RNA sequence: CUCGCUUCGG
């Protein structure tokens, strides 16, 4: 819930009182269905390391 | 823009929150023999009272998923079995459960006991040291009651609890005690009739 | 034998189930009855040799017989940091408009290799920011984005509505300082790529700046370091106790890597032998066969140390290992120096 | 005049973990400016604040005044608070990767030669012991090689120099202990130590952790003061991750994959127990059922059932403990003690 | 189902540790505002604010929970007599007798040093020199070792090896250790007593 | 909240900091690292004396 | 300034000496620490890091005699100085042989 | 002559308790000339040994021949007529336990010397008489020479 | 955002390899024989390569313009 | 600023 990532697709015009991006955001390469799903690889909040 | 540095948390999507302890350099990281440095050194303490075995299966998928260029599923009740991953590991020219010959950056010798390589999915939180850290001088004070503020956006001072006064009281340091909640927080001088008092 | 046990020791790393043994360089002296392990330069030169396997552009491949592991592990850290380097490090911004930020576009073109050869340079001194034509060089990145007067009705594909919307790193240009024209025929200094995509712009977005460059070694920052991959690894032997046959010497072809062990048909049965034990990787797949367990040995030649170096285009890897060997030379100068002041 | 001077080396700074417990939750240490921005400070003395490192954040007093200055450094010095008042147990001890470490150095296993050995002891020769001559143990094995063990080399940390009058004596049983060898065990699970040089036994939990009495630090602070049993924490803490990290410490998958044996005692224990279970709940449901004393017919089927059902995993575990081979990280970190147990391995 | 039910634990855990924490916190507050008042006084009785006597001596003993050795016990003999041994082994010094052992022991044991000290520790370390001569008399009786000190076999002499510099630095070992033992006066006992309960 | 517990028994102080902790084996046990950035804020009254 | 030699004690006892070297880390360390333990003269060769924040190592030399022990150290910077030569001639020519035999 | 003790043993046992230690073993001896029993910790990897294996064990205060006791400090590189020349296996330990046997209610005549190389353990039991010379505290080295 | 011009372990220069493993995904080339052409043989430019997301057109798409 | 409310962190 607290992870860093992207928000959308207009994170730049928003202007929001706090918010953290991710510089190169990378989907997961384990990843669930319920990724799938809700399309959260199109916006993802992490990096494989 | 943040770099990441000592005291930024990471989690690793298993409930294994961090901070990063070391930033050592590249090369006095282990090595394998096609020459991939680790990112990241986590400790293996962290499993065996946790039982986290999820995030060893899930970094055996991804190398392997990486290595045939697939994404592998991890789905609950199901996902991408331990056996396939083991061939793929196998047909793919690496050991078939990930552990790798390491050669000791450091020593240059090789290390007694192979070494569990392979890509996880590490998410940084928002949680950094350098909104974290705060350190208060003299600074501002209430209106109400002379003392330091609550917050650091109001530049406040930290509070000695009733616990950390019961702790001061325990190791019997009158002094330091009066110097902490007195003189150093509040001190003031009022002027007493003697008579009326 | 005794002198047996004793020879792999000193010789030979193997590679158990479960944890490699003799890992430690043991050949000092005192540390072995009958042997001298005492330093002899002469027979050091005598057994050392180097063998080239492999060269080509931005890669090296060669064999180093008779160094330590120490010596070996010296010469990769060397590489990866201790070498000297050109990149960026000042950008200075006129205008960028684009959607990349000015810090990620900063951090961007300081990780942009530079062909420029960083022997003919200097360190930039403690603070002068200005720089001088010896230790700096100056890259003009000016990308006007705009769209096409000419495209077709639909122009769905971002490439026919728009011009310069991919800014390359060709679009950097080298402005000299000084002489430094003179020095440098034309087309030498350059990003070493030339197809690395810097940004994305979109009409009316432009991106001009200036970029100062200084040398630098990977230890400051990665961006300095010249390898890609700087590694070693000891040369595996594999070695067959007992002679194996049949369809098992098949299943040995395929517990290994598939160049290393070959099998033949001396009297019309196949029997395996080790062909090209340097091909092997140590899957260490040999371990599951319950019965091929006991009939090999895997392990690694302790003085055998192939290196494979590939380069990031700076210069020739070859050149980037003479100048590592300089390095450690150039440190040993200077700590000998050190001590002759000090007495 | 007073000049009001930047916080500088060795001046004496409270330090404390907010959920104050007991009075070891804050104490007064000495301060080293680092260039990063976290407050650091050694791992041992992670026990008594029972901070973990996950994002936890501690607050930090600097007294002004000489009298709260001198007050803070006697009475809750670190090296003064070595033990807990609850029941004197030692607070400040070895822990995980400390444990791990030390247990992997003092295996029997250990063998050093001349170069490998000189390393691991120079490790500790930073700080105040950059004063003192190593003391170079004589080597064990010498004729056909020249090999010193790892207890020597774990020993030399208690007594480093020819001058250090620390003379540790010890005498106790391991957690692996069989109970009829008497410093002939057969895991080797005895600890003696005479004259600050460990003569047998393996470190773990019981005699360098936190947990009582025996151990070696807590000797070390009872005979020899203080100082003594802090530079033996300083020592072990400098020696023991380098010993680690040049050795390599992993664990995978495979440390925790179950072999064929274990699978048919696992099939066997599973059909016998579901058997047992159901022959139970055919005598509670269509006839009599023995009644234990004190319970309810029910009850004493659920009490069946359970003791069944912990059979099964008992027996589980003990045939995962036996086909598991040594060298196996869970089954050495629950060994020594340093993290996890034995129901956790079966478990997982 | 496996799933649900080991939720079910987990969550059943985490709920009892909330719980906890301000159950205990409560409990501490009290315990603490009670007991703070208590001190150890110089003349070894614990007293209130007031003056009022708690305890004419504390723990019954005088003897510090932070320093206390064994079991609730100041020392593990045990433990001293043999580091006192391995510390100082005297290879030029006759083994002693368990008369000899006795006699150098009561000997010791009269100095005007020991006297201050409490009559139920001098008790105890009678106890275990007893016990201890019991052994060594048990050894040279299974063994036949004389006590003139001409027994053939040297080595039976190392079997149970006392010396009387041994035996005295015990006993000021001993007798040190229960001097530094007790309570220091002006201690804050009853803040001590608070904190270790409510952990 | 009241001036019993929250200005009187327990109170705030200055001269003090609160940061994140991270490991450090290298330091003596008597030890604690204190950022350069804290430690020039935290000032001691240091009396002159000969 | 880079490298200074601290003796063992206030004593100033040439045998046992521990040398500080500068921005140095593990890779001149472990090389000299390898050339300088084939020394038969050197009963214990060991480097450390002090710090991983602070770039300077501190190697310590014990010798079996009377050596000063700054004379091993001296060789074994000679003699690593004559081995990293050797090899870089080596390598030279192996360069060029293998360039010669390509074309 | 500084030989403590010297005797020829032979193997009975290589590992009752199992392949505990790759390798260390330990080895269980019984002697021909007396009956002497050894519990001995080895190095098999550098030293292997064999369950019908017979060896001569000398343990010995001193490991030059001449009688001078001067073990202040040990050279592995000195070059000189050694006692060790003679012997294959040699380690440095100390006799740090000396125990009577309390199997014998009465009239024992049995000792047990405990002696640890490094945390390699050996267990010298037998005759008393045999034992003569055996001290706590005392540094030996043990020779061992396979025979034929 | 965009695609990172260094891999983050080895530091092979990956940023020139993007748009050209879009041609092959734009040919018929699976990810892993298009992985293998491009020349990443070690497993940390691969991933490097396979889990990138292209965020840069679709913030674009919100660009001023 | 005061106050309350939420969301966090531990
Ligand atoms: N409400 C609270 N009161 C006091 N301390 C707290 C509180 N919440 C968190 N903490 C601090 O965090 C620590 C709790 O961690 P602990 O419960 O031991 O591990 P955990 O959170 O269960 O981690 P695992 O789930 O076991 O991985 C101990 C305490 O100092
Ligand atoms: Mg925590
Ligand atoms: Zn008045
Ligand atoms: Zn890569």
């Amino acid at each position: 819930k607290q992870a860093m990532g992207t928000i959308g697709y207009n994170q730049r015009n928003r202007i929001d009182t706090l918010m953290y991006l991710l510089a190169y955001p990378q989907k997961p390469m384990v990843k669930t269905k319920t990724i799938e799903l809700i399309e959260f690889e199109k916006l993802p909040a992490g990096q494989n390391a | 823009t943040r770099r990441p540095e000592i005291g930024d948390k990471f989690s690793s999507r298993h409930g294994q929150k961090g901070v990063c302890g070391l930033i050592v350099p590249q090369e006095d990281m282990p090595f394998c023999d096609s020459g991939i440095c680790p990112d990241i050194i986590m400790n293996p303490h962290g499993f065996p009272s946790r039982m986290t075995v999820g995030k060893l299966i899930e970094l055996l998928a991804g190398k392997a998923g990486v290595l045939d260029g697939r994404f592998h599923y991890g789905t609950a009740f199901g996902g991408s079995k331990v056996k396939d991953v083991c061939e793929d590991l196998v047909r793919h020219g690496y050991n078939y459960l990930g552990k790798d010959y390491v050669t000791s950056g450091i020593t240059g010798e090789p290390l007694e006991a192979y070494i569990y390589f392979g890509p996880v999915y590490y998410q940084k939180l928002k949680h950094m040291v350098l909104d974290k850290m705060h350190a208060r001088a003299r600074g501002p004070r209430a209106v109400l009651t002379r003392q330091p503020t609550e917050g650091r956006s109001r530049d406040g001072g930290l509070r000695l609890g009733e616990m950390e006064r019961d702790c001061l009281i325990g190791y019997g340091a009158s002094m330091l005690l009066l110097e902490r909640l007195m003189i150093s927080s509040d001190a003031f001088e009022v002027d007493v009739c003697g008579q009326c008092g | 034998a005794a002198s047996q046990a004793v020879e792999e020791m000193r010789s030979r790393v193997v590679l158990g189930e479960f944890g490699v043994r003799n890992v430690h360089t043991t050949d000092f002296p005192g540390n072995y009855s009958g042997y001298d392990d005492a330093w002899d330069q002469d027979r050091f030169e005598k057994n050392f040799r180097v063998d080239v396997v492999h060269m080509d552009e931005n890669s090296l491949e060669f064999d180093m017989v008779g160094i330590d592991a120490a010596i070996a592990n010296a010469f990769r850290r060397i590489l990866l940091a201790e070498v000297p380097t050109m990149a960026v490090e000042k950008v200075l911004v006129y205008n960028n408009t684009s959607i990349v930020q000015d810090e990620i576009l900063a951090h961007r073109l300081g990780l942009i290799p530079i062909h420029a050869d960083p022997r003919l340079f200097e360190y930039r001194n403690q603070g002068d920011e200005e720089g001088t034509e010896i230790d700096t060089l100056q890259f003009r990145l000016q990308v006007r984005c705009t769209r096409n007067p000419h495209a077709a009705k639909d122009s769905s594909d971002p490439n026919e509505l728009y011009v310069n919307h991919k800014v390359y790193t060709r679009h950097m240009t080298w402005i000299p300082l000084g002489n430094q024209a003179d020095l440098f025929p034309e087309g030498t200094i350059r990003p070493v790529h030339d197809d690395i995509l810097i940004a994305q712009l979109r009409p009316g977005q432009e991106i001009d700046l200036l970029m100062h460059c200084v040398k630098g070694i990977g230890k400051d920052h990665a961006k300095f370091s010249p390898v890609a991959t700087a590694s070693y690894r000891l040369l595996p032997d594999i070695t067959l106790l007992e002679p194996v046959e049949g369809e098992a010497a098949e299943e040995l072809s395929r517990c290994f890597s598939p160049g290393v062990i070959e099998v033949q048909e001396v009297q019309g049965k196949k029997v395996a032998r080790v062909a090209n034990p340097r091909l092997d990787t140590f899957s260490r797949e040999i371990f599951r066969n319950e019965k091929l367990k006991k009939v090999v040995r895997l392990a690694r030649v302790r003085d055998h140390y192939i290196f494979s170096v590939e380069s990031t285009g700076v210069l020739p890897p070859d050149v980037l290992v003479s100048e590592a060997i300089k390095v450690l030379m150039g440190k040993c100068r200077r700590f000998l120096d050190e001590l002759d002041a000090v007495q | 005049d007073i000049v009001e001077r930047h916080l500088i080396d060795g001046d004496v700074v409270l330090f404390n973990r907010q959920p104050s417990l007991h009075k070891l939750s804050i104490m007064a240490h000495l301060a080293r400016v680092k260039p990063h921005r976290t407050f650091r400070f050694n791992e041992c003395v992670c026990t008594p604040y029972n901070a973990d490192f996950d994002g936890d954040e501690m607050n930090l007093h600097l007294p002004q005044t000489e009298e709260a200055k001198a007050e803070a450094l006697v009475l809750m010095g670190t090296k003064a608070n070595l033990v807990t008042p609850r029941n004197g147990e030692p607070l400040i001890a070895a822990i995980q990767d400390f444990l791990t470490g030390a247990y992997l150095l003092t295996l029997k296993d250990t063998f050093f030669d001349r170069a490998k050995a000189c390393q691991i002891i120079a490790s500790i020769l930073v700080g105040k012991d950059e004063k003192i001559k190593v003391r170079l143990p004589p080597p064990t094995i010498l004729k056909p090689v020249t090999l010193w063990t790892g207890k020597q080399i774990f020993s030399v940390i208690l007594r480093p120099s020819d001058d250090n009058p620390v003379r540790a004596n010890l005498r106790t049983k391991g957690k692996q202990y069989c109970g009829k060898g008497e410093d002939l065990c057969a895991n080797d699970s005895y600890v003696t130590i005479q004259n600050s040089e460990l003569m047998s036994g393996s470190m773990d939990k019981g005699t360098l952790g936190s947990g009582s009495k025996n151990n070696i630090f807590y000797i070390l602070l009872r005979d020899w003061g203080q100082n003594e049993a802090a530079d033996a924490m300083s020592r072990l803490a400098r020696l023991a991750p380098v010993y680690l990290s040049n050795r390599g410490f992993s664990i995978g998958i495979g440390d925790v994959t179950p072999g064929q044996g274990l699978l048919k005692a696992k099939y066997e224990l599973l059909n016998a127990g579901y058997k047992k279970c159901d022959e139970y709940i055919e005598a509670l449901n269509t006839g009599k059922l023995q009644q234990q004393p004190g319970c309810t017919a029910e009850e004493t089927l659920e009490a069946l059932i359970l003791k069944e059902l912990s059979v099964i995993r008992d027996h589980a575990g003990s045939a995962c403990l036996r086909e598991l081979d040594k060298s196996n990280s869970p089954l050495t970190m629950a060994l020594c003690g340093s993290k996890g147990s034995f129901i956790n391995i079966s478990q997982m | 189902t496996e799933f649900f039910f080991h939720t079910m634990a987990g969550r059943e855990g985490l709920v009892d540790t909330a719980v906890k924490t301000a159950e205990t916190g409560y409990m501490q507050r009290r315990l603490v505002k009670s007991l703070e008042d208590l001190c150890s006084q110089y003349d070894l009785t614990v007293r209130s604010s007031t003056g009022d006597i708690i305890q004419f001596i504390y723990g019954g003993d005088g003897l510090d929970p932070a320093a206390m050795e064994g079991k609730d016990e100041p020392l593990e003999f045990k433990r001293v007599l043999d580091n006192i041994k391995a510390v100082f082994p005297c290879p030029s010094e006759p083994a002693l007798s368990k008369n000899e052992l006795i006699l150098t022991t009561e000997s010791i044991m009269k100095k005007s040093e020991f006297l201050c000290c409490q009559d139920s520790f001098l008790q105890e370390i009678k106890k275990f020199i007893k016990g201890v001569s019991e052994k060594i008399k048990k050894t040279r009786d299974k063994y036949g070792i004389n006590d003139n000190g001409t027994t053939e076999p040297r080595v039976l002499y190392q079997l149970d090896r006392i010396t009387p510099t041994q035996v005295e630095k015990f006993l000021e070992t001993c007798r040190d250790k229960y001097m530094r033992a007790q309570m220091e006066p002006g201690s804050a006992v009853g803040a001590l007593c608070a904190q270790s309960i409510g952990e | 909240q009241g001036r019993f517990r929250g200005n009187l028994s327990g109170k705030r102080v200055d001269f003090s900091g609160r940061t994140v902790i991270s490991p450090d084996p290298n330091l003596r046990i008597d030890e604690v690292a204190v950022p350069v950035h804290v430690a020039k804020i935290l000032t001691f009254p240091e009396k002159v004396n000969k | 300034k880079t490298a200074l030699e601290m003796v063992q004690a206030a004593g100033t006892d040439r045998h046992c000496v521990t040398f500080v070297l500068h921005e140095e880390d593990h890779t001149l360390g472990n090389s000299l620490r390898y050339m300088i333990m084939k020394n038969p003269e050197v009963e214990f060769c060991g480097y450390t890091t002090t710090h991983p924040s602070e770039s300077k190592i501190n190697l310590r030399i014990q010798t079996r005699g009377t050596l000063p022990a700054v004379e091993p150290f001296q060789r074994g910077l000679n003699e690593l100085m004559n081995v990293c030569q050797h090899v870089l001639d080596k390598f030279e020519a192996s360069i060029k042989d293998y360039k010669d035999q390509k074309a | 002559a500084g030989i403590l003790f010297e005797d020829i043993f032979d193997v009975k046992d290589i590992d009752p308790e199992g392949k505990k230690f790759d390798r260390v073993s330990r080895l269980h001896c019984e002697s021909e000339s007396f009956k002497m029993d050894l519990i001995l910790d080895v190095n098999i990897q550098i030293y292997p040994v064999d369950l019908g294996d017979k060896f001569r064990l000398v343990i010995a205060s001193t490991l030059y021949e001449d009688g001078t006791l001067d073990d202040g400090e040990y050279n592995p590189t000195d070059d000189r007529p050694s006692r060790a020349d003679q012997f294959e296996y040699v380690m440095y330990g100390k006799v740090y336990r000396i125990e009577g046997d309390e199997t014998s209610t009465e009239a024992a005549t049995r000792l047990s010397a405990y002696v640890s190389y490094g945390g390699l353990l050996m267990r010298l039991q037998g005759d008393a008489n045999n034992l003569h010379g055996f001290e706590v505290d005392s540094r030996v080295y043990l020779l061992m020479k396979k025979l034929a | 955002m965009i695609i990172p011009v260094r891999c983050f372990t080895c530091g092979k220069i990956v940023g020139n390899k993007w748009e050209a493993y879009l041609g092959l995904l734009q040919a018929e080339y699976t990810e892993g024989d298009a992985l293998d052409a491009l020349g990443l043989k070690r497993y940390c430019c691969r991933r490097m390569l396979l889990a990138h997301v292209d965020l840069i057109e679709k913030l674009l798409n919100y660009a001023p313009l």
